[PDB]
């Protein structure tokens, strides 16, 4: 939340998102030999239930950044400006 | 993990889980230190 | 199995006056008697002890940095090392560390206002076997340290006062449905 | 209001409890 809001925090945000990817690769590769009602899946269900309140935050944080390129490649973001080389004013971004 | 032939097995995998837990809690209690101040310094970045 | 937020518990020592296994528990009256006292519960068949005024409910659990975030101005599990609220389950008053004495030990009693540093109590494992950050199961043996005075919740000789010296504190829960009988309840007795 | 400074200062209150003035004055004659 708070790192994605400044200029010179983007390098540390690179660091933390790479650690994020390695943590989910870890427990995904832990998850690989489930049976159906495996104990390890039930453990992971319990730690997703216990940590629900902030997986809230990270999934909303991803939904607000997939819908970005759902928008800006298609509708009219590239079409307000005639050049289309990365210039849009802040009210010109808000009103879109 | 199991260390079959030897006398007293040392399960190294629960030990590296314990080191991951110690690094986690020190990360979380660095975060609570920076939770209010909201402008991370150069020292905070280079350490973090 | 575990002690989670809002689970009604007691607090219970063991004190030996010439080999007494007198499991006295931490009682608080409220209502014109703010101080705490002890409710001896090892004669539990000789005396069916007063268990109404001895139960406490964990209102809120927080780590120390979380407590400082609260002092900048929901059934989570608690861990060793956290500072907790102990409401008195009966009178609703929060257990705090009073600034009154009756040597160097403050009196332990109740209050209304949840704000301040007095209501909160940091937990410590009383073991090298159990350590920081890991969970607190049912039936553990823990240490309660005040936040304000940083005094242990000491068992004097039988007062209870917040002093500099440790004392074990066992926690055996009381409860954790709708329209169903639960022990300790108060009821009327209809006939037809 | 530093928090920790206040707390510590209260712990310093809690011992040597301001009855120290006898040990102040009874020096000033001897």
């Amino acid at each position: 939340m708070k790192l994605s809001q400044d200029s010179s925090q983007i390098e540390l945000l690179k660091e933390l998102m790479d650690l994020q990817k390695d943590m989910v690769v870890m427990l995904l590769s832990m998850l690989e030999g489930n049976v159906v009602n495996g104990t390890i899946g039930k453990q992971m269900v319990d730690m997703l239930v216990e940590s629900s309140n902030n997986v809230e935050m990270i999934l909303k944080f991803f939904d607000m950044f997939l819908k970005l390129k759902d928008l800006t490649s298609s509708d009219t973001f590239k079409e307000y400006d005639p050049d289309g080389k990365g210039v849009i004013s802040k009210r010109d971004f808000h009103k879109a | 993990r199991t260390q079959t032939g030897n006398n007293t097995t040392v399960n190294i995998i629960i030990s590296t889980v314990d080191y991951l837990l110690r690094v986690q809690e020190s990360i979380s209690d660095f975060y609570w230190y920076y939770s209010g101040k909201d402008v991370i310094d150069e020292q905070g970045q280079r350490n973090f | 199995q575990f002690l989670r937020t809002d689970d009604e518990v007691v607090l219970q020592c063991t004190a030996t006056i010439h080999k007494e296994q007198q499991k006295l528990c931490l009682a608080a009256e409220g209502f014109g008697n703010r101080l705490c006292f002890l409710e001896s519960t090892s004669n539990s068949k000789n005396v069916p002890p007063d268990l109404s005024i001895c139960t406490f409910v964990l209102e809120q659990s927080l780590s120390v940095r979380a407590l400082q975030e609260m002092l900048a101005n929901g059934h989570r599990t608690l861990l060793y090392g956290h500072a907790i609220l102990l409401r008195h389950s009966y009178s609703g008053m929060y257990l705090c560390c009073l600034s009154t004495s009756r040597k160097l030990a403050f009196d332990v009693g109740l209050q209304e206002d949840t704000t301040g540093e007095a209501c909160w109590w940091t937990i410590h494992p009383a073991s090298k076997q159990r350590s920081e950050g890991e969970k607190v199961r049912v039936g553990d043996d823990l240490i309660l340290v005040s936040v304000s005075s940083e005094r242990y919740l000491h068992l004097s000789y039988l007062h209870v006062d917040a002093a500099f010296q440790q004392t074990l504190w066992s926690v055996a829960p009381i409860s954790s449905a709708q329209g169903y009988l639960i022990g300790g309840d108060v009821l009327r007795l209809l006939h037809g | 209001a530093k928090g920790e400074a206040i707390r510590i200062r209260s712990i310093l209150r809690s011992l040597i409890p301001l009855g120290d003035l006898v040990g102040v004055i009874s020096i000033a004659f001897q």
